[PDB]
């Protein structure tokens, strides 16, 4: 897991 | 009656990777609601420095900065005053709202710092970049969600710890389509994999 996913994940 | 201004924006050079900073978002027409849009701002472009730079000088010792009769309309551009010689080109993007188009950035409006934009500094296009994520079909569930993806991205180069790249795709009328990414980290990539979208 990316650190942009966990950036799009709080967004989601 | 005042002149109804509307400066166009500045184009992203096709297939060419360049360096961008995530900026405030500036709303267009040309966006449709379930195209991901968000707005650039190209960044150590010398060809334009200068010519940017020029134009702010300029700005700044301009004498004849005259007021509007009425007031800057929504949707459309002049300057903005903040103080003696320090004078920045502003689009209305709504009532209450500025954004400073060569800067990236919203400021409140203020009817009494805000003037005409002359004739001779709408030759150059917004220094910030209309763009849109290139490529995908969002979920309709999640098209609510673009404006918090919007804030994820502008922090996505800081949380990185470098510049963010961009290449344009194509064009859809005044929007560069985009592909956004720092290395091997690619934007497109990274949503599709949450199944909130899919490739065309």
């Amino acid at each position: 897991e990316s650190l942009l996913d966990a950036l799009l994940g709080k967004a989601l | 009656p005042d002149s109804m201004v509307l400066l166009s924006s500045s184009w992203l050079p096709l297939n060419k990777d360049i360096e961008v900073e995530v900026v405030d978002y500036l709303p267009s027409s040309s966006v449709a609601p379930d195209l991901f849009a968000l707005t650039l701002l190209r960044i150590n472009d010398s060809s334009m420095k200068e010519k940017y730079d020029s134009m702010h000088e300029k700005m700044n010792a301009y004498a004849q900065i005259v007021p509007f009769d009425s007031e800057l309309e929504i949707g459309y551009d002049g300057v903005f005053r903040d103080a003696p010689r320090s004078v920045r080109r502003v689009r209305r993007i709504s009532a209450t709202k500025l954004y400073l188009v060569d800067f990236g950035k919203i400021i409140n409006y203020e009817k009494a710092k805000c003037f005409q934009l002359p004739k001779v500094f709408q030759s150059m296009p917004t220094r910030v970049s209309l763009c849109g994520l290139d490529g995908l079909t969002w979920s309709p569930v999640a098209i609510p969600s673009f404006d918090n993806i919007r804030e994820v991205v502008k922090k996505w180069g800081q949380m990185e710890n470098s510049t963010l790249h961009a290449m344009a795709c194509g064009f859809q009328g005044s929007i560069n389509m985009i592909n956004l990414f720092c290395g091997k980290s690619i934007l497109a990539d990274r949503l599709q994999r949450k199944g909130v979208c899919e490739y065309l």
